[PDB]
Protein backbone atom coordinates (compact mmCIF):
# COMPACT_ATOMS: atom_id res chain seq x y z
CA UNK A 1 0.00 0.00 0.00
CA UNK A 2 2.93 2.55 -0.03
CA UNK A 3 2.61 4.62 2.49
CA UNK A 4 2.68 8.33 2.90
CA UNK A 5 6.70 9.06 1.08
CA UNK A 6 4.35 11.82 -1.30
CA UNK A 7 7.63 13.23 -2.08
CA UNK A 8 7.93 15.70 0.85
CA UNK A 9 6.76 19.13 -1.11
CA UNK A 10 8.45 21.71 -0.01
CA UNK A 11 10.49 24.68 -1.67
CA UNK A 12 13.47 26.81 -0.94
CA UNK A 13 13.56 29.50 1.71
CA UNK A 14 13.43 33.07 1.47
CA UNK A 15 16.62 33.64 2.59
CA UNK A 16 17.56 30.82 0.38
CA UNK A 17 16.17 32.09 -2.74
CA UNK A 18 18.00 35.77 -1.66
CA UNK A 19 21.28 33.75 -1.32
CA UNK A 20 20.63 32.01 -5.02
CA UNK A 21 19.61 35.55 -6.21
CA UNK A 22 22.93 36.65 -4.85
CA UNK A 23 25.30 34.15 -6.16
CA UNK A 24 23.28 34.83 -9.76
CA UNK A 25 23.76 38.96 -9.56
CA UNK A 26 27.51 37.72 -8.62
CA UNK A 27 27.14 35.78 -12.21
CA UNK A 28 25.30 38.46 -13.61
CA UNK B 1 4.08 111.25 -22.52
CA UNK B 2 6.19 110.87 -18.86
CA UNK B 3 3.77 108.30 -17.57
CA UNK B 4 4.31 106.66 -20.98
CA UNK B 5 7.61 106.96 -20.70
CA UNK B 6 7.88 105.76 -16.98
CA UNK B 7 5.99 102.30 -18.46
CA UNK B 8 7.91 101.31 -20.97
CA UNK B 9 10.93 101.54 -18.13
CA UNK B 10 8.79 99.69 -15.88
CA UNK B 11 7.92 97.06 -19.17
CA UNK B 12 12.04 97.42 -19.95
CA UNK B 13 12.06 96.04 -15.89
CA UNK B 14 9.86 93.46 -16.07
CA UNK B 15 11.14 92.26 -19.40
CA UNK B 16 14.86 91.79 -18.03
CA UNK B 17 13.23 90.28 -14.82
CA UNK B 18 11.09 87.65 -16.49
CA UNK B 19 13.81 85.59 -19.13
CA UNK B 20 13.28 82.25 -18.39
CA UNK B 21 16.17 81.33 -20.61
CA UNK B 22 18.12 81.50 -17.72
CA UNK B 23 15.85 78.78 -16.49
CA UNK B 24 16.00 76.74 -19.43
CA UNK B 25 19.74 76.88 -19.70
CA UNK B 26 20.08 75.60 -15.96
CA UNK B 27 17.71 73.15 -16.88
CA UNK B 28 19.90 71.76 -19.59
CA UNK B 29 22.83 71.95 -17.58
CA UNK B 30 21.55 69.81 -14.96
CA UNK B 31 20.36 67.16 -17.18
CA UNK B 32 23.54 67.31 -19.12
CA UNK B 33 25.32 66.56 -15.60
CA UNK B 34 23.20 63.84 -14.90
CA UNK B 35 22.96 62.20 -18.00
CA UNK B 36 21.34 58.93 -17.21
CA UNK B 37 20.30 55.57 -18.85
CA UNK B 38 19.11 52.33 -16.71
CA UNK B 39 16.69 49.40 -16.85
CA UNK B 40 19.28 47.10 -18.71
CA UNK B 41 18.77 44.56 -16.59
CA UNK B 42 15.70 43.26 -15.22
CA UNK B 43 16.68 42.73 -11.53
CA UNK B 44 19.00 45.22 -10.42
CA UNK B 45 19.36 43.38 -7.15
CA UNK B 46 20.06 46.10 -4.74
CA UNK B 47 20.61 43.96 -1.66
CA UNK B 48 21.80 45.74 1.60
CA UNK B 49 22.36 45.33 5.00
Amino acid sequence: RKLVHDKELAAEDEQVFLMKQQSLLAKQ
Amino acid sequence: HVEGQKLKQDGDSFRMKLNTQEIFDDWARKVQQRNLGVSGRIFTIESTR
